[PDB]
RNA sequence: GGCGUAAAGCGCACGCAGGCGGUUUGUUAAGUCAGAUGUGAAAUCCCCGGGCUCAACCUGGGAACUGCAUCUGAUACUGG
RNA sequence: AAGGCGGCCCCCUGGACGAAGACUGACGCUCAGGUGCGAAAGCGUGGGGAGCAAACAGGAUUAGAUACCCUGGUAGUCCACGCCGUAAACGAUGUCGACUUGGAGGUUGUGCCCUUGAGGCGUGGCUUCCGGAGCUAACGCGUUAAGUCGACCGCCUGGGGA
RNA sequence: CUGCAUGGCUGUCGUCAGCUCGUGUUGUGAAAUGUUGGGUUAAGUCCCGCAACGAGCGCAACCCUUAUCCUUUGUUGCCAG
């Protein structure tokens, strides 16, 4: 059977939105083609900066975007120097004026995101996929992910019949709601076309 | 430990013919109103021969552990071994409570949970038949694993009453090394048995006798 | 501290409603290279899982044998299911000349030098166990000694 | 090496040739065992040497030719 | 002995088993070739023929129905005397002998016991079901072995062809 | 062009109660046991048993809506006195 989405089943549960800001019908569809271009910019040069989540709110007319990420330094660069450079070509982007922030994350082993990039990365090097998978798995374990699922998919180590390996390790209760269900996914681009990655993440519930 | 104070018992009676395992021929007298006679000048050198041992068990701080979920012998056996300070089992034997100990530590480790997150933190966040849905738990790992709790790691031997029905905790201690002791009637086998001690298992003053003794030279082994 | 071989991976299955459940069993002996030997064999969903739940279902599960001079007692047989098993002791420089499973078993026990021959079957799984059953009976000049109460020019 | 189900127990009996034969003492010495002599061609094989620069190749001495016969003993087992 | 043997009565007759004693004194076991016995069907000569019933006939059923089902029905089934020599003729387990833990029964003898009860204690023979060690690829066999041995015989050596 | 080289997304058996693992044990082994049995439930739901002891994905609950009441808050909604 086809899951739902569990980022997507548990928003206003457990889970926050990431766009968070108020239109009426006139502004709802260019604010979400900004958007969608403010994160397409941010995603293509941040690509080594490992980058979680860009949230974006909009008050009053401007526009303000955090970035939730494993490397500080990296986006920050020097003295910001980044930082600043990256406002100037945003705030043509939405055309309001910008302001950027950013976050840590403290444990890259437990974002799913960072996990699937991760993982995407190592399968275009060439590196075996079983080994890939089940790093991910047991760092996540010993960082205290309460459990953790995860799942390539197809033409992997350049079979020529597509295939899903996956491997869990504790507790992932997909059903439950009130779970925190970190969830994420990447494409690795690779001579034998697509391979898929899932990466859910179990941190405890309420 | 005498013959005159085992005939008083019952310790002599058997089963029916009927039902003998002919591998106790050699601790048989013979039958009376079709019901053998176990030797007793078979069972005082070998019950004599075993406390040795359990003794020089208890001498270097080896754990007992006590066996009995006949009906009839589990009231003895749960007082018989908190008189010596030593280690239970009077419900069920758990398939593998020994070769798959591992795995077992983990109930003690709920039993030990329960018990004090019980009394102490005291639960008082309820629902209410959570309240009741950890004391049906409590009390079910009580009566299985109560015994067994405070042991650690495995015993350094048992004590088996009646071998037949009792062939699980047998056949587990053979595979491990362990020396077993057993009463062993006429109906049962004495061959995973390390030292069998020929014997009535049924009747209760039979039971209360070895475990009599069995008390007395554990506590004089552990006193030293 | 001790050598550990593999033997032989087999592919099993099972089948269910929805197709073939693959699986694996390997097959592995330890020994102390100076007559301790045990075998064990596992079975796991992948491969590297089995080899591992083998090598501890055979580090216990290890008996003894006592060899001479790194060889055997005397010419023994041995038999478990198809597989019979004849070895013989041989003089020094010889080498292990010997079969497929046989050839692991005796090196991580310790024999240098053999002349086998397995009749019958020659499965792995009960190669070993008839090759095992053979060297646990085999008996030293020292055990014929106590057994008949002598210790002779036999000796 | 097998023969209940994989190939394999005659449908069942009687029974001649054949094979096998309880226990004891004596005797015989056919089988059996031990020893001795005769023969078992030379080459070949195997061992220790020697000669071709080495090797193949050639060669000295031995062992072997598990056999057959005759003679003298042994007599537990088999046979008479 | 196997094939087999079933109302009651008589006549002729084979074997088995048990008890106590007497008698011969290894007279034994197995058996290629040989001789005998050998269900049912079938064949021969002559009787018999109720019921049943291959063939055959009609009726149904059915796409068809040369069948299953129905109504009939001839050989055959029965007796006598001959042949035929075969069967999943099977325990799918050659015959003879010895040894190796138990339990529950059945059948048929026999000896001791206030026979005091249709009973208590033993001792033979045949037989049914469980199951131990051991054996076996396993299923299972398991003192009536497929266990541990010995004697003699028969037979097997890929599937089809056959 | 190839869904018969792929990812992603979807239908389907089916909201059916199932599907598995670890460690132990039995078996030369494939495998088995657990997961079966006696009750019961919408439910491998729960209890009792039993060479099994435990764990996970599912079931259930946690979510939205509807069915009664209370508290607060009354315009653009309401009108008992």
């Amino acid at each position: 059977g086809q899951k739902v989405h569990p980022n997507g089943i548990r928003l206003g549960i457990v889970k926050p939105w990431n766009s968070t800001w108020f239109a009426n019908t006139k502004e709802f569809a260019d604010n979400l083609d900004s958007d969608f271009k403010v994160r397409q910019y941010l995603t293509k040069e941040l690509a080594k900066a490992s980058v979680s989540r860009i949230v974006i709110e909009r008050p009053a007319k401007s526009i303000r975007v955090t970035i939730h990420t494993a490397r500080p330094g990296i986006v920050i660069g020097k003295k910001g120097e980044d930082v600043e450079k990256l406002r100037k070509v945003v705030a043509d982007i939405a055309g309001v004026p910008a302001q950027i922030n950013i976050a840590e994350v403290r444990k890259p082993e437990l974002d799913a995101k960072l996990v699937a990039d991760s993982i995407t990365s190592q399968l275009e090097r060439r590196v075996m996929f079983r080994r890939a998978m089940k790093r991910a798995v047991q760092n996540a374990m010993r960082l205290g992910a309460k459990g953790i699922k995860v799942e390539v998919s197809g033409r992997l180590g350049g079979a020529e019949i597509a295939r899903t390996e996956w491997y869990r390790e504790g507790r992932v209760p997909l059903h439950t709601l009130r779970a925190d269900i970190d969830y994420n996914t990447s494409e690795a681009h690779t001579t034998y076309g697509v391979i898929g990655v899932k990466v859910w993440i179990f941190k405890g519930e309420i | 430990v005498s013959m005159r104070d085992m005939l008083k018992a019952g310790v002599h009676f058997g089963h029916q013919t009927r039902y003998w395992n002919p591998k106790m021929k050699p601790f048989i007298f013979g039958a009376r109103n079709k019901v053998h006679i176990i030797n007793l000048e078979k069972t005082v050198p070998m019950f004599n021969e075993a406390l040795a041992e359990l003794n020089k068990i208890a001498s270097r701080k080896g754990k007992i552990l006590f066996v009995g979920t006949k009906r009839a012998a589990s009231e003895a056996v749960k007082d018989a071994a908190l008189s010596c300070d030593q280690f239970f089992v009077n419900h069920r034997w758990l398939g593998g409570m020994l070769t798959n100990w591992k795995t077992v530590r983990q109930s003690i480790k709920r039993l030990k949970d329960l018990e004090t997150q019980s009394q102490d933190g005291t639960f008082d966040k309820l629902t209410k038949k959570e309240a009741l849905m950890r004391t049906r738990e409590l009390e079910k790992l009580e009566n299985s694993l109560g015994g067994i709790k405070d042991m650690g790691g495995l015993p350094d031997a048992l004590f088996v009453i009646d071998a037949d029905h009792e062939h699980i905790a047998i056949k587990e201690a053979n595979n491990l090394g362990i020396p077993v002791f057993a009463i062993v009637d006429t109906n049962s086998d004495p061959d995973g048995v390390d030292f069998v001690i020929p014997g009535n298992d049924d009747a209760i003053r039979a039971v209360t006798l070895y475990l009599g003794a069995v008390a007395a030279t554990v506590r004089e082994g552990r006193s030293q | 501290e001790l050598q550990e071989k593999l033997i032989a991976v087999n592919r099993v299955s099972k089948t269910v409603k929805g197709g073939r459940i693959f699986s694996f069993t390997a097959l592995t002996v330890v020994g102390d290279g100076n007559g301790r030997v045990g075998f064990g064999y596992g079975k796991a969903r992948e491969v590297p899982a089995a080899i591992q739940k083998a090598m501890e279902k055979a580090r216990r599960n290890m008996i003894n044998v006592a060899l001479n001079n790194g060889t055997l007692q005397h010419p023994v047989k041995g038999v478990h299911t198809g597989s019979r098993v004849f070895m013989q002791p041989a003089s020094e420089g010889t080498g292990i000349i010997a079969g497929g499973a046989m050839r692991a078993v005796l090196e991580v026990a310790g024999v240098h030098n053999v002349l086998a021959k397995a009749y019958g079957s020659t499965n792995p799984i009960n190669v070993v166990r008839a090759t095992i059953d053979g060297l646990e009976n085999m008996n030293s000049p020292e055990m014929v000694a106590a057994k008949r109460g002598k210790s002779v020019e036999e000796i």
